[PDB]
């Protein structure tokens, strides 16, 4: 009779999963919209840096 | 040493140690066999694995100047579609089925019997992705109760379609012939068939010959002769 | 039985309720969003170095904190850490498994965690007075094969197994501090947040969880998929992950809204993704697609923007640096490529 | 005046139709054409994980230096034998030798190679580079060893018996010394190959299946007839210049007929990457996939 | 982790001598080795250099041509061998030891030294402070002076600030000009831009008198300065 002990545990956790609270998708875009933004800068991939500071660059050999 | 200075110049020395020992140590492990051991249940694994003994466990014994290498995978419990690739450049694919295991029946059904089990662990191991051009040595473990389990009980129980003498000889080649059956390529792959004897000789030399035969196709292979 | 039937019900009608309220909060599309702003050009990168050494295949890297070193895992059983700058083989570590699945590095740098196929997890130590690289602690007791490793802290590491359940341990003790359990299929990848107090795990139920660490119970619990997950990581802002599946699909879900962001997929590929890692800004998306080549997508836009075509095989690991200079590539024709 | 005196002794001088130099450009310009074709096939791959690709370019390579000095020996050869200096006629000799040398010191190489790969059981690949190159390195230093040796002291300018009729100014040891060199390379190719058939189905046999009885009587066929095209077009230029040894001059007339082997020569060039390279299904499918 | 040596003493004008060090508690077999020479009453000098797997050799230019070192592996020793015993050739030997990767830290353990007494182009180090009194409680500053550009192109800055006590063998303070070494305390600090540097200690104690000395590892040979006496 362990089953219903494994659907008294699924239910418990049904409870607590249906009693959290949420937000429009329109602000969940706005927040990684404006992380986009606001750290491009110190993004190398995104915009190269030039050749000067690049730490990569292959040498004469 | 143009423009390194006095400290990067060991490091590069140190790189080159290093690149040596890796290659002095990835060249004596080229030269071992990858057999991967497979099976159903009560098969007989464990006695095999006694047989030509020295998550995973590995086997090392050697025979004639050549290293053998064996994976036993029983105890992993685990979807199979997501660690079987690790496998993929075994040599031989070692397979133990037992053949006085026909009328008993699986815990999990009444009808599901012991032997359709294994017939579909074979499909599915023979026609696998990843095993197109790997061999199979196919094992037949304990036979010594079989003769006396079918001289009582005719085995029209586990293939009513046979009609046969209800003799040792035409059901063990009904049985053979059923199971490499099962083979969907017939020219990439070869499967080998054996019958375990009492001594641990002729199954050591009878797995010698075939991973002999594996390694010298792909040899043939390798050299552009055919 | 009625009891059986009755509790089936309710979980049935729970399972419409959070439905309806996730579907309640799903007003507006992230193309919408997005639509308006300049695509990213297309990214071409080249391979500055090339770590030639490895003889088998090639299964999991990790960036070091340093954004200059990093170790990669073989099937003959090594572990190597590089110099990338330079191609200087730093260190290089046997192992005892040779079927190892995941690596990880520590935020410190002093040790390095490896295991896979074996239930068991080994830290080794790599600031030693000796000079040399010695195992210091071995974690077992789980019952399937490890799937991915992170570093918690110098004495703190969470692993998830194929036995479908996760653990946190005490390094200093061995033994388990937090067990995480309630995952139907197996468990492939997790990926640790970046304030270090939750994490999201992908199981091969097309599901995935967020849990708790200080209390150590399944919190979140995100669906949509259609076959195994073989990847997660967070966003760089740390309310976002995205998940690879073998259907040839990526998706991005938000933690605070129970819903898809986007997905990323196209007609022409019908291979599964084998590994995600983001950008340090978040508008680049670095899928590993087992075609034989990868592939780079705009995180934000779904469309690709990129293609590091330079390897013969699978790729199976993908990392990204701290600060965003260099991405590595390892795949199983035991070359890595560092690309810029 | 050196030439038209050993060219009378000899007897070419006396008395001394271009449908047969037409058609001999002709065939020259099928083996160029189809080696070059194969040497850009094997350079439009790179996966080099199989040591036999170096040794397939390597013969090609030699085969494409072959036509091309065999070229200008057609085309420079006809009627300038007289109104040129010995020196460029030296030249075009020591090229000759030299082409044919890369041609039959590549095969030696392959068989080699391959006889030694098929002896070792090996279950992966230990990938050692040294030998490749080894062998590549010393078959092109025997071939320009021995094609510049009679211009380092072995002539008969100063000797009018000592030297052939075929060639006027090429002692009659040094056809010898070729001879040898032919045979031994011919017997050594042999003897490799006529023991990995032996191997193959001794293993077999102990294990009799389809596939293996298949495979040994497909090996069977490919060994006989890799040895068979080889030896079709190299016997006979050999058989006349060990006549030629045997005869003496103005006694042959036979020798004046020797450019009809020459070009059978030419032949084993039409056809040894049409065995080593298209009798194999591994390398058949790299070619014709791309 | 420990170094012994031996094969020092007194000799005649006339002799060949050998001092041989044994390494136990480490990893010998990749370490680079290093010999230091100091005069009685004097400064200290570099003496040979011998790298891992015995690749590369070096020698000091004084008596080069002269010595001769060798390395054996699967005992863990070192040898330095000295045929014509000059003048100059009475002093204390100190056998370092050395490990070159990225993030190591080089010249760590400096052995113990052996004695030996005879009877009877290169950047200059010198540090102009000899002496300096000084009451625990109180901070110390010390310069000390180069006649180049210790930066390398990669970034690197070669200068080991190290700590002499009397009847105490020599130990690392400062590696590569900015960082410290393990097992001695955040009291002792030290940074210096271009051609001077500077040695700097915020609260003083018993322990800390002694001689401090800076040397240079841009490129061979290991020239070392003269060192500063703190007395209490
Ligand atoms: C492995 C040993 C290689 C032997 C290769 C055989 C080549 C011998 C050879 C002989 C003659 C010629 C060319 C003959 C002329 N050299 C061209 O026809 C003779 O004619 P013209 O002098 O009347 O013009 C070329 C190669």
């Amino acid at each position: 009779t362990a089953s219903i002990a494994q659907a008294r545990k699924l239910v418990e956790q049904l409870k607590m999963e249906a009693n959290i609270d949420r937000i429009k998708v329109s602000k969940a875009a706005a927040d990684l919209m404006a992380y986009c933004e606001a750290h491009a800068k110190e993004d190398p991939l995104l915009t190269p840096v030039p050749a000067s500071e690049n730490p990569f660059r292959e040498k004469k050999f | 040493g143009c423009t390194l200075s006095a400290e990067d110049k060991a490091a590069v020395e140190r790189s080159k140690m290093i690149d040596r020992n890796l290659r002095e140590d990835g060249e004596k492990a080229a030269r071992e066999v990858k057999l991967l051991l497979l099976g159903a249940g009560e098969s007989g694994k464990s006695t095999i694995v006694k047989q030509m003994k020295i998550g995973i466990v590995e086997t090392h014994f050697t025979f004639k100047d050549l290293h053998f290498k064996m994976f036993d995978v029983g105890g992993q419990r685990s979807e199979r579609k997501k660690w079987i690739h690790c496998f993929e450049g075994v040599t031989a694919i070692i397979f133990c089925v037992a053949l006085s295991d026909y009328d008993l029946v699986l815990a999990e059904d009444e009808e599901m019997n012991r032997m359709h089990e294994s017939m579909k662990l074979f499909d599915s191991i023979c026609n696998n992705k990843w095993f197109t051009d790997t061999s199979i040595i196919l094992f037949l473990n304990k036979k010594d109760l079989f003769e006396e389990k079918i001289k009582k009980s005719p085995l029209t129980i586990c293939y009513p379609e046979y009609a046969g003498s209800n003799t040792y000889e035409e059901a063990a080649a009904y049985i053979q012939c059923q199971f490499e059956d099962l083979n969907k390529r017939k020219d990439t792959k070869e499967i080998y068939t054996h019958f375990t004897c009492a001594t641990d000789t002729k199954n050591v030399q009878f797995v010698f010959d075939a991973v002999t035969d594996v390694i010298i196709k792909n040899n043939l292979k390798d050299c552009g002769l055919f | 039985g009625s009891e059986l039937d009755q509790l089936r019900q309710e979980a049935e009608q729970l399972k419409n309720q959070i439905r309806d309220a996730r579907k309640a909060c799903a007003d507006a599309t992230l193309s919408q969003i997005t639509n308006n702003i300049d695509p990213v050009g297309r990214i071409q990168m080249r391979t500055r170095r090339t770590l030639r050494g490895h003889l088998a295949k090639i299964y999991a890297m990790h960036w070091g904190t340093d954004s200059r070193l990093l170790v990669s895992a073989s099937q003959d059983g090594k572990l190597i850490i590089w110099d990338s700058y330079t191609t200087n083989k730093v260190h290089a570590i046997p192992l005892r498994s040779s079927w190892v699945m995941t690596c990880a590095y520590a935020p410190s740098g002093n040790y390095v965690a490896c295991g896979g196929l074996d239930n068991i997890c080994s830290i080794y130590n790599l600031k030693t007075r000796e000079g040399n690289v010695r195992v210091s602690r071995e974690l077992a007791g789980h019952t399937g094969y490890l799937s991915c490793c992170r570093f918690l802290d110098d004495n703190q590491i969470v692993t998830s197994s194929g036995d479908t359940t996760c653990a946190l341990w005490d390094i200093e003790t061995g033994q388990q501090t937090t067990t995480f359990t309630g995952h139907t299929g197996d468990v492939m990848s997790l990926s640790l947040a970046p304030d270090t107090r939750l994490f999201v795990s992908g199981a091969c139920d097309a599901s995935a969880k967020l849990w708790d660490v200080r209390e150590g119970m399944c919190r979140q619990t995100f669906t949509g998929h259609e076959s195994d997950i073989n990847a997660i990581c967070f966003f760089p802002n740390g309310n976002a992950f995205a998940t690879g599946s073998d259907d040839a699909t990526c998706r991005l879900f938000d933690l605070r809204a129970d819903q898809e962001l986007m997905t990323y997929s196209h007609d022409n590929i019908i291979c599964g993704i084998t590994s995600v890692s983001f950008s340090k800004s978040g508008r680049l998306l670095l899928a590993g697609y087992d075609d034989f080549n990868c592939n780079v997508w705009d995180a934000l836009k779904a469309d690709r923007a990129g293609v590091l075509a330079g390897h013969d095989n699978r790729v199976s690991c993908l990392g990204v640096t701290d600060d965003g200079m260099a991405v590595a590539t390892g795949s199983w024709d035991s070359f890595l490529k560092i690309w810029n | 005046e050196t030439l038209r005196e050993h060219y009378q002794y000899v007897g070419k001088l006396a008395g001394r139709s271009t449908l047969t130099t037409v058609l001999f450009l002709v065939i020259c310009s099928f083996i160029v054409l189809e080696n070059l074709m194969v040497l850009i096939a094997i350079w439009k791959n790179n996966k080099f994980h199989n040591r036999m690709y170096f040794f397939i370019g390597n013969l090609a390579l030699c085969d494409l230096l072959a036509g091309i000095a065999y070229k200008v020996n057609i085309l420079m050869s006809g009627k300038k034998t007289f109104s040129l200096s010995p020196t460029v006629w030296f030249l075009r000799e020591g090229s000759m030798f030299v082409a044919l040398g890369a041609s039959t010191c590549s095969l030696l190489a392959i068989a080699i190679e391959r006889h030694l790969t098929m002896i070792k059981m090996r279950p992966y690949d230990a990938n050692k580079r040294h030998r490749v190159f080894l062998l590549i390195g010393m078959c092109w230093l025997i071939a320009f060893t021995l094609g510049a040796l009679p211009i380092l002291g072995w002539n008969c300018l100063h000797n009018l018996p000592d030297c052939s009729t075929i060639l006027p100014l090429y002692s009659k040891k040094y056809i010898a010394f070729c001879i040898s060199i032919f045979t031994a390379i011919l017997v050594t190719i042999v003897i490799l190959y006529a023991r990995i058939y032996f191997l193959v189905k001794s293993s077999s046999r102990k294990v009799a299946n389809h596939n293996n009885s298949e495979r040994s009587m497909a090996l069977l066929r490919t060994v006989v007839i890799v040895v068979s095209v080889f030896i079709a077009c190299w016997s006979p230029l050999f058989i006349l210049f060990l006549i030629d040894v045997a005869c003496r001059v103005q006694a042959c007339p036979i020798l004046f007929k020797a450019q009809w082997f020459i070009v059978l020569a030419v032949l084993n060039s039409a056809m040894n990457p049409v065995i080593y390279t298209l009798a194999s299904k591994e390398m058949r499918r790299a070619f014709f996939r791309l | 982790v420990q170094l012994v040596e031996s094969g020092g003493g007194l000799v005649q004008p006339g002799g060949s001598r050998k001092l041989s060090c044994s390494a136990s508690g480490f990893a010998f077999s990749s370490f680079g080795m290093h010999w230091v020479r100091q005069a009685p009453e004097k400064g200290l000098e570099w003496v040979a250099y011998i790298s891992s797997g015995s690749g590369t050799i070096y020698y000091a230019d004084t008596v080069k041509g002269r010595f001769t070192i060798s390395r054996d592996d699967p005992k863990n020793t070192l040898f330095l061998q000295m045929t014509s015993l000059r003048s100059e050739d009475t002093a204390m030997y100190y056998c370092v030891r050395s490990i070159y990767y990225y993030g190591s830290s080089p010249f760590d353990f400096w052995g113990q030294g052996t004695t030996l007494t005879v009877s009877s182009s290169d950047i200059v180090m010198t540090q102009a402070t000899s002496s300096v009194p000084v009451t625990p409680g109180e901070s110390v500053s010390i310069s000390c002076r180069s006649s180049k550009s210790l930066l390398h192109s990669n970034g690197n800055t070669y200068l080991y600030w190290f700590l002499q006590r009397p009847g105490q063998s020599p130990q690392l303070l400062i590696y590569r000009m900015s960082n410290l070494a393990s097992g001695v305390p955040d009291r002792f600090s030290g940074s210096g831009s271009g051609t001077a540097f500077t040695l700097t200690i915020s609260r003083l104690e018993a322990e800390d008198v002694g001689v401090y000395y800076c040397m240079q590892h841009l490129e061979y040979p290991l020239t070392f300065g003269a060192g500063t006496k703190l007395e209490l």
